[PDB]
């Protein structure tokens, strides 16, 4: 409500898509994106900077890379102010790889302390087809010295030339003698290449160069000399073009190489190029077009200029599997298309990654960047959007990562990831329930109290439909413990805009109403025709975000001009120096900074004197109208600030008209003012915070009809805060909320005898009936019967006043005027805070009602109990009684009764499904022994937490023979725990006889293993998982006279019955038996 | 019935405080120390004390009917509303055997539909055949689509636009957003050969822009040739739709305005707006009564079954791969299109509430719904509608129209107020104020049933003893004033607050609170002298309950499970399954112990459950395959293990049960 409509920043710049985009910096500046501004040749998105002083907005200057091909900059912007920060993304940056184009993005982190840089640091690659490249060269006798240096400073060159892994190179020197200096596999190896070409020395001898090819083309190609299959064999011929001695010839060799696949150079030394023999031997070497692939071996940029490859990649396109084609990966990924801060490093969304499943990058600070996305088996994620949007959560001081997927199963959903190890693992998901809703297109986390962790998640689906109203933003709050993760509520626009797309824009502004709650603001930019709007809604104790909102302010409302306002919001800093929170708010062309206004609240409290109008006052002995009698009235005003931020001067000058009235709705008023002649008395005042009190003369007339009922005085007010010089004109104002109307009464002497002042004695006691104790969480509400007796002179306008805690709350029920009597009593009561902190008093008045001697009432007082209620072990309910007239009181007859309080827990205990049910053995194994496992699983289906103890009751012993040897109790899933042991010798009967009864071993007649383990804190939905796994021998059953016997063991939990009750009904569940069936037979 | 008393001064005052209230217009009717108030109550206790029964006003809520189309009757119904009081007609739809129908038919030329525009030639005589099965009188026409021709929905690279298909196919077309190829016409061979004649096109992501398609063909009856008859649109498709939002992955963030953009039968600017939202599309199909038709491939069915909730006048049916089935799929839907029949409304004020009766020849028959719902309509069979509607108000001179869905025909419903009585002398009522309907009605300051006196003056005693409720009471409550014997309350200057009543002991705002309004606001209900009366659609001691139970039933309409009854849009589950719809139960102990004896009667036919079996196992439905329950293995009658499993059903403990043929013995 506290939000300026009037007095306004506004800021225009003719850019193209201006206002798109926009995020409060640095407690200085609104930077707005301009995402299809053409800044320069193919280079599209501009940045700009706004401030309150100047009002006027400047470009940010940015050099961006030729690599950058229309970035659409500024479409996503984010920032912090742990150091202050700003990010701004460019997330449609075209690459052209090949004939293929790439959908990639591009950031730039900026801040003051801080040189510019970009995310992600490195440009995007284009793949690199790999190719085998192998140099054969000549170190015959023919090369000399200085020709065969310039041979390998070629090698060294054309090495350089090209990158890894993609292109890996091997290196046969040839004469009479062949000696491969490496192989695929040692360059691979290899930490610096270069390093292999010092040590080659030339080996003098002849030249058989068609021996060497089919050597090179026979082994150096293979895998296991490191050469990979689907790269591009090349092989480089380095010779003087003079061979010698060789007993093979080319079209020897050359045919085989080229079934091979071989792409074959002849680089010419010396007199190759120009010698007839020599030439045609370059042709022979050299693959087709021959000049295409003969070089001078001066020429070190020959083979760069004809390839720095790339393999072209074939699209799965629509999602065809056929065609041989590849899938996409991060070739769409389009990085930064939504953007957050995190503790850890900055965040940016990548919707097209893999199919458009998404995803979002963690870019930590010098560290390898961390890709976040859904787990490959979710084939359903496919075209999901997932990091459409991005926010930041705080667990409690866990860094959680929410991304929205607003394409979902064409519903949306949004997923939660928190980090286990060093991995980024989901932790909890949400779903939309209506198709096209575009759930999950923008996410907000809220810390509602301000404890430093997130309360709550709204979550927008701003293309939600209902035939009358459009957009629709989820209350999803961060789940406690196992519990799942869920939507609350659901917030809604005002209605009449089906497609207002409420919900498009989510912000946190923070307390504006200085009620130590944070509230939000949500975006509707299509409400209106497209003209836009803006929601402020307030929060809510046990966190919650307010079903309706606190104030909407409408585009018309501000200007003619506007058309999506509302598209784009950021809030939460002040940027005009006034010390408040400012909003930031988008629109088409336009961005609009309003400011929040300082909230003021006023306390009223009026007292008569005398308090009470004498009976001396009102007495008729005639001359009928006569000398009218005089009441002061004090009333006291008290201005505090409840916005405590407000930078400037302490005193707040605010301008009060009060509105004065006695016994107002009557006929015949029974006091006057003494300025004004009449009921009704007016004043104008220009007050500062805090005390102001004032006298009012009221005139009581000599007689009057009703001296029964209180004169009542009314007053109401209005306040309009006068204008803060300091921060242009910036005006207080008084909360929307505030009660505008007191009333104070004045009450009449009562006669009860001649010239006899009445005295009323008044007696409250009351009972509960039912219950001895309170069981918080399965008592929903209190009933108490409440008796008031009064034994003396008649009490007018009798009161009861009952005093609790927090956590209880009076609750009017009403079934009455049924046939007979229901007709009897009526109450009208308020609750109200009192105390430092933590009591409430509830004060129930009955009126119409003269209360007589000796009569006694009694009713029926019921109070809600919260199954979330902080009472303790004892519940203390008091109630006092009194009357309009002010007996000196301290007479006791104040009675309060205390009450016995458990909290309502709910726990059970069960046998898993996966146990050794039985073991079947021969008469022949009394010797042998099988090994046999019972597993138990502990649930927490209750609303609370509660430390729990889990014993196990485990037979081991029968006659001090073995039953169950080594018994341990596992706890594999969650294991920080206890199992302390405590054997037990079994109470002494005939065991035969038991056994006869029925053919089961228990804790009753067996030498038994009793296991503790205790839980500290026994989480809701928390699943405890136990074993208990030993070896279970056959001899013992010999002494028992049957086929079969059953081993049984049980497991019960405990806990607090002095602070905790087992939910009722359920008490049955805190235990469970799990039984091993031994069988024997002979064969058949 | 019942009737509560507000404002009991005038006739009409009377009328207004409840549809149970009537008034006596009996002169003297009243006792020398009796009230006015007593002339307004009920009929059982207006009568009882000596009124007569000719001259008792009670206005009753009133329907006229005048039928003198074929189809919707009636055309015409003026409404008399009484506040409070409902009034109700029937409307009659009688399904015709033929209508004349337009065909149109949206093609997917995407890459991935490759092998579905191998059957072209077909398709065209397909298509004919179907529509002429259907229609005597029909028209046809067709266009294509594929998607938006930016990043990263189509490779913008040069050479990909001009081949956007991953092979190396000669017949290929650059990708498109939406082409319309054939304007409506009763052209047989002109469709046949322009169909044919498409060729295949491509695209990157799998999605496609059909909604982008749909949204023009809707917002174009002039170029796409629509008559005033039955109007079909076929989508066909094998993958997904962009929808509103996705437009921002190609920085794209201006909404489609509804409007057409055609240039040369293209939509050229379709890469400067968004893809349209769902409910953009539903609006203006049913704004010109457009009933799509999805024909989708089976992986994309239980998809488009989800639109048909957002677009009522619509069908899905299972397309062939090769879309090969075409007709058989056409018949179906637009037969299940015409066997369901929706009988809504337009726009109400609040102070209007209309509520349906389906009366169905299905053998269903549906009460209180928002909507007339009737499926299973045959041909000639009418379907009888019964229409209540209630005013909450005395209201002003309106009218609203109630339409069957993809129908051009209208039911005009003229809204008339019907708050007075037409009841059912002058100087009498002793002065000033002038006699009306059974009682005087005095001037201003004036005030008695005679009018014998005045507020400001004497004012003496002995009357002030019909002031008194009872010898205990304050005089008027003490909210009142009292003049001429009976009570003038006081008027408190509050939002909503009004006192009222004989001895001033009413008021308006002590009542139950919901929420934190008291009787849930004035949208739930109103509070008059400690009980909530709640307005219609709404119920409880604070209107805090509410009628509809579709928050109580799952999207397959199961209502709670089958282990739960729905009470004020909560499931109130027993035995202990949780919330919302009481599908599963945590903490229940395990079935499996007490089926071991239907598992061997089923799997096995023995035990002491043979020839006892169906009788002994009503719940249980046997399995031949593995199911998805819980685990379970016991001992049967002759004492081997007995593997099985447990799948629950919706109901009281039913079960889905799957039993291992190999049982285990110490044998083996
Ligand atoms: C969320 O993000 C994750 C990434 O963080 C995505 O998961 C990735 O998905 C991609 C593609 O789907 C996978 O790439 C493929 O990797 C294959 C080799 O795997 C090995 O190397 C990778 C290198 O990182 C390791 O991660 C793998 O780890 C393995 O172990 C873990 C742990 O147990 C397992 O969980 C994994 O499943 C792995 O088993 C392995 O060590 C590789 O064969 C494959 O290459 C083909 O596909 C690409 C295109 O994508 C082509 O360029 C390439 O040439 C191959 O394609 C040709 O050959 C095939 C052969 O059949 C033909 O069919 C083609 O038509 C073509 O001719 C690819 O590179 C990646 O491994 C995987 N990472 C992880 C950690 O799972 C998730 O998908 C994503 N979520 C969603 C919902 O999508
Ligand atoms: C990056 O964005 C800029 C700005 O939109 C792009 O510039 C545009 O380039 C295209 C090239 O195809 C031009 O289209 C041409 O238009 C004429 C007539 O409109 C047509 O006959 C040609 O055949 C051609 O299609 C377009 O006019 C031009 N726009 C402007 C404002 O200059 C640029 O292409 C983008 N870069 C990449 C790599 O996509
Ligand atoms: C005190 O309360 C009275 C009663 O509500 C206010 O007077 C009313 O003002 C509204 C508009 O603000 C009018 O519609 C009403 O007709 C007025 N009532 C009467 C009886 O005249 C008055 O403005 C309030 N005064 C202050 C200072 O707040
Ligand atoms: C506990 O029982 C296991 C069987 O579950 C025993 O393991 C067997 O040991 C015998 C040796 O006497 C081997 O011949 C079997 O092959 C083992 N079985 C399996 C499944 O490994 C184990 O010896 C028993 N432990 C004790 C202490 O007797
Ligand atoms: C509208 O049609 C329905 C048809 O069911 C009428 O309801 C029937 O009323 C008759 C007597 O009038 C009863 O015998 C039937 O049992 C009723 N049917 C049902 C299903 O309850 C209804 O009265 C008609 N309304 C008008 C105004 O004509
Ligand atoms: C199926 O038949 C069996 C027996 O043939 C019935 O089970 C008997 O139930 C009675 C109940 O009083 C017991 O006293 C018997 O001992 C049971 N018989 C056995 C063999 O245990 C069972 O009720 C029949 N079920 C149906 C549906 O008819
Ligand atoms: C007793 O009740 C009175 C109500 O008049 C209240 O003002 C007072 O604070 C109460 N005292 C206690 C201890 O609650
Ligand atoms: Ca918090
Ligand atoms: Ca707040
Ligand atoms: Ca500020
Ligand atoms: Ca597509
Ligand atoms: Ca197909
Ligand atoms: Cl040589
Ligand atoms: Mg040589
Ligand atoms: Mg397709
Ligand atoms: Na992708």
């Amino acid at each position: 409500f506290n939000l300026d409509t009037e007095e306004l920043t506004a800021f225009r710049v003719d850019s193209a898509g201006f206002g798109d985009s926009v995020v409060q910096y640095a407690n200085s500046w609104v930077v707005v994106g301009a995402p299809q501004k053409i800044t320069a040749a193919d280079q599209t998105g501009g940045l700009y900077q706004c401030g309150y002083s100047t009002g006027a907005c400047e470009p940010i200057g940015l050099q961006v890379p030729p690599e950058a091909v229309n970035m659409s900059l500024g479409l996503s912007l984010a920032s912090t102010t742990s150091p202050s920060q700003l990010l701004a993304c460019g997330p449609t940056v075209h690459h052209e790889c090949g004939r293929n184009m790439y959908l990639t993005g591009l950031c730039f982190l900026l801040g003051p302390t801080q040189l510019t840089q970009r995310l992600p640091v490195s440009r995007q690659e284009c793949p690199r087809q790999e190719q085998d490249i192998v140099f054969l060269i000549d170190g015959s006798g023919s090369i000399s010295s200085r020709n065969f240096a310039t041979m390998m400073n070629f090698v060294r060159a054309v090495i350089s030339q090209f990158q890894r892994p993609s292109t890996q190179f091997s290196l046969m020197q040839f004469s009479n003698k062949f000696q491969t200096h490496f192989t695929f596999e040692e360059f691979r190896r290899s930490s610096n290449p270069l390093s292999l070409l010092a040590s080659v020395h030339q080996l003098q001898g002849f030249t058989y160069t068609a021996t060497a090819i089919q050597n090179v083309v026979h082994r150096l190609f293979h895998a296991s000399y490191g050469a990979r299959r689907d790269a591009a064999k090349i092989l480089i011929v380095i010779t003087d073009g003079k061979k010698e001695g060789d007993s093979l010839d080319y079209k020897d060799v050359i045919p085989m190489a080229d079934a091979a696949g071989i792409i074959r150079y002849a680089i010419g030394v010396g007199l190759a190029f120009q010698n007839r023999n020599s030439w045609k031997e370059l042709n022979d070497i050299a693959s087709k077009p021959s000049q295409e692939h003969i070089f001078k071996v001066e020429d070190f940029d020959a083979l760069k200029d004809i390839q720095n490859q790339l393999k072209e990649k074939i699209f799965a396109i629509e999602g065809t599997e056929t065609t041989s084609s590849s899938s996409f990966e991060l070739e769409m990924a389009q990085e930064g298309f939504s953007a957050v801060f995190t503790p850890d490093g900055p965040v940016l969304g990548a919707v097209g990654s893999f199919t458009w499943s998404g995803g979002a990058f963690l870019y930590p600070p010098n560290m390898d960047p961390t890709f976040i996305n859904m787990s490959q088996e979710n084939v359903d994620m496919r075209d999901s959007y997932l990091g459409y949007s991005t926010e930041l959560a705080l667990w409690k001081g866990v860094q959680s990562l929410v991304l929205g997927a607003p394409r979902y199963q064409h519903t949306g959903k949004a997923v939660i990831f928190t980090q286990v190890s060093r991995q980024w693992r989901m932790k909890a998901e949400v779903t939309g329930t209506q198709i096209g809703s575009y759930f999950g297109a923008s996410l907000c986390s809220v810390d509602v109290d301000s404890d430093g962790s997130t309360d709550l998640v709204l979550i927008g689906a701003p293309h939600y439909y209902e035939q009358t109203r459009g957009g629709q933003v989820s209350v999803c709050p961060l789940p406690r413990g196992w519990r799942r993760w869920w939507c609350d509520a659901v917030l809604y626009g005002e209605q009449g805009h089906p497609w207002g797309r409420f919900g498009a824009a989510l912000t946190v502004l923070g307390d504006v109403n200085g009620d130590k709650l944070t509230d939000v603001v949500i975006g509707a930019p299509g409400e209106e025709e497209n003209r836009g709007a803006v929601y402020l809604f307030h929060g809510v104790l046990g966190p919650s975000i307010s079903p309706s909102h606190s104030q909407r302010i409408a585009g018309s409302q501000l200007s003619s001009r506007l058309q999506y306002f509302g598209q784009a919001l950021s809030g939460g800093q002040d940027l005009t120096q006034d010390g408040l929170v400012d909003l930031a708010v988008g629109a088409r062309g336009q961005v609009l900074l309003l400011r929040t206004r300082p909230v003021l609240w006023v306390g009223v409290s009026m007292q008569f004197i005398p308090a009470e109008i004498p009976r001396s006052a009102f007495e008729c002995r005639e001359q009928v109208v006569s000398e009218q009698t005089l009441v002061q009235s004090n009333i006291c005003l008290y201005i505090d600030k409840r916005s405590k931020n407000l930078l400037g001067s302490r005193d707040l000058q605010s301008s009060v008209t009060l509105d004065l009235a006695l016994d107002p709705g009557r006929l015949s008023p029974r006091a006057t003012f003494q300025e004004t002649k009449t009921r009704s008395l007016s004043r104008v005042r220009v007050l500062g915070l805090k005390a102001h009190c004032e006298n009012f003369n009221l005139l009581l007339p000599s007689c009057v009809e009703d001296s029964v009922t209180p004169i009542t005085l009314r007053l109401n007010f209005t306040l309009v805060g006068k204008p803060l010089l300091a921060f242009r004109n910036l005006r207080p104002m008084l909360a929307a909320d505030a009660q505008r109307y007191f009333t104070a009464s004045l009450p009449f002497e009562k006669n009860c005898g001649a010239d006899h002042i009445c005295q009323d004695n008044l007696g409250i006691s009351f009972s509960f009936p039912g219950l001895k104790s309170l069981l918080v969480g399965s008592n929903l509400e209190l009933n108490a019967e409440v008796m008031v007796w009064n034994d003396g002179e008649d009490s007018y306008g009798t009161t009861i006043t009952f005093s609790h805690p927090a956590g209880l709350s009076y609750r009017y029920v009403a079934e009455g005027q049924k046939q007979g009597q229901l007709r009897s009593l009526h109450l009208t009561c308020d609750s109200a805070p009192v105390g430092s902190q933590g009591t409430w008093s509830t004060s129930c008045r009955i009126n119409h009602l003269i209360f007589r001697g000796g009569a006694q009432i009694t009713f029926l007082a019921t109070f809600d109990v919260s199954p979330k209620a902080v009472l303790g072990d004892r519940l203390l309910l008091t109630a006092n009684v009194s009357s309009e007239s002010n007996t000196p009181r301290t007479s006791k007859t104040t009675f309060q009764l205390e009450l016995p309080v458990k909290y309502a827990v709910y726990t059970v205990v069960s046998s898993h499904e996966q146990f050794t049910k039985y073991l079947c053995f021969s008469e022949s194994e009394e010797k042998e022994s099988h090994v046999a496992m019972h597993r138990y699983q502990v649930n927490n289906l209750g609303q609370r937490d509660l430390p729990v103890s889990i014993n196990f009751w485990v037979p081991v012993e029968l006659n001090q023979e073995a039953v169950w040897m080594d018994v341990e109790v596992s706890h594999p899933q969650n294991p920080s725990l206890r199992c302390s042991s405590e054997k037990i010798a079994p109470p002494a009967s005939d065991f035969l006889a038991h056994i006869q009864k029925n053919p089961v071993l228990d804790c009753s007649i067996a030498g038994c293993l009793r296991f503790r383990c205790d839980v500290p804190s026994f989480s809701v939905q928390e699943e405890l998982d136990f074993t208990l796994k030993g070896n279970l021998s056959f001899g013992w059953v010999r002494q028992i006279l049957q086929k079969k016997v059953s081993v049984v063991s049980v497991a019960e939990i405990t806990f607090d019955t002095s602070v905790y009750s087992q939910l009722p009904g359920q008490e049955a569940f805190m235990r469970a038996q799990t039984t091993t069936v031994l069988e024997k037979y002979k064969p058949g | 019935q019942e009737c509560t008393k507000f404002k009991v001064s005038s006739c009409r005052e009377c009328i207004e405080s409840g549809p149970g209230c009537t008034w006596c217009q009996k002169l003297n009717f009243t006792g020398p120390g009796d009230p006015d108030s007593i002339r307004c109550d009920t009929r059982p206790q207006l009568l009882m004390r000596g009124c007569a029964a000719d001259d008792i006003m009670d206005p009753t809520s009133l329907a006229e009917t005048q039928e003198d189309q074929k189809q919707l009757s009636p055309q015409k119904v003026t409404l008399y509303l009484r506040p409070g009081q409902a009034a109700a007609f029937n409307v009659t739809f009688r399904r015709a055997k033929g209508y004349p129908i337009d065909l149109y038919y949206l093609m997917d030329l995407s890459y991935s539909m490759l092998d579905d525009l191998r059957n072209v030639k077909k398709l065209g005589g397909d298509l004919l055949r179907a529509l002429n099965e259907i229609t005597e009188s029909g028209r046809i026409g067709f266009g294509s689509f594929v998607d938006k021709t930016v990043l990263p929905f189509v490779n913008t690279h040069p050479d990909k636009l001009r081949n956007p298909c991953p092979n190396k196919e000669k017949e290929c077309q650059p990708p498109f957003a939406f082409r319309h190829v054939l304007k409506l016409t009763d052209n047989s061979n002109q469709f046949q050969t322009e169909v044919g004649k498409q060729l295949i096109s491509g695209n990157l992501d799998a999605p496609e822009g059909g909604l982008d398609a749909m949204m023009q063909v809707a917002a174009c009856p002039e170029e796409i040739g629509w008559r005033k008859v039955t109007r079909l649109l076929v989508f066909a498709t094998d993958d997904g739709f962009h929808f509103a939002g996705d437009g921002k992955l190609g920085a794209i963030l201006t909404p489609n305005d509804g409007r057409c953009h055609l240039e040369d039968n293209l939509y050229k600017r379709s890469n400067e707006f968004d893809y349209p939202s769902v409910g953009q599309l539903a609006h203006k199909l049913a704004e010109n009564n457009i009933q799509p038709i999805f024909a989708v491939t089976s992986r994309m069915v239980k998809t488009y079954e989800k639109l048909t909730e957002i677009i009522p006048k619509s069908a899905v049916g299972e397309l062939s791969e090769d879309s090969s089935n075409v007709v058989q799929l056409i018949k179906n839907a637009y037969n299940k299109l015409s066997s369901r029949v929706f009988l809504d409304h337009n726009a109400l004020p609040d102070t209007l509430k209309v509520t349906y009766d389906s009366f169905c020849s299905n053998g269903v028959t549906h009460r209180n719904q928002p909507r007339g719902d009737c499926d299973g309509v045959q041909i000639n069979v009418p379907i009888t509608f019964q229409v209540k509607v209630t005013a909450t108000e005395c209201i002003q001179e309106q009218s609203f129209v109630i339409r069957a869905l993809g129908f051009t025909d209208i039911v005009t419903v003229q809204v008339l107020p019907q708050c007075e009585c037409r009841c059912r002398d002058r100087s009498l009522c002793h002065g000033k104020g002038f006699l009306e309907c059974g009682i005087c009605r005095c001037d201003t300051g004036y005030i008695g049933k005679n009018c014998e006196c005045q507020t400001q003056g004497r004012s003496s005693q002995e009357l002030e003893g019909s002031c008194r409720k009872d010898n205990n009471s304050i005089i008027c409550s003490g909210l009142g004033d009292c003049v001429c014997g009976q009570c003038l309350c006081h008027t408190s200057d509050v939002p909503g607050k009004l006192i009222y009543g004989q001895y001033c002991e009413c008021d308006t705002i002590n009542c139950e609170r919901y929420n934190g309004q008291v009787c849930g606001g004035p949208g739930r209900g109103l509070c008059f002298c400690g009980k909530c009366r709640c307005h219609p659609g709404f119920e409880g001691s604070a209107c805090q309950c509410e009628r509809t139970t579709e928050g109580c039933l799952n999207p397959r309409r199961v209502e709670c499970s089958g282990r739960g009854r729905c009470r004020c849009n909560v499931c109130e589950c027993h035995s202990g399954y949780q919330l919302p719809l009481c599908q599963e139960c945590p903490g229940c102990p395990s079935p499996c112990g007490k089926y071991i004896s239907c598992a061997e009667c089923l799997k096995f036919e023995k035990g002491p459950f043979g020839k006892n079996c169906s009788a002994a196992c009503p719940g249980l439905q046997l399995s031949n395959n593995p199911v998805k329950g819980r685990t379970c293995k016991e001992r049967d009658s002759e004492g081997c293990w007995v593997a099985y499993t447990l799948e629950q059903q919706d109901g009281m403990d039913r079960y889905l049960i799957y039993v291992d043929e190999s049982r285990e013995c110490c044998g083996g």
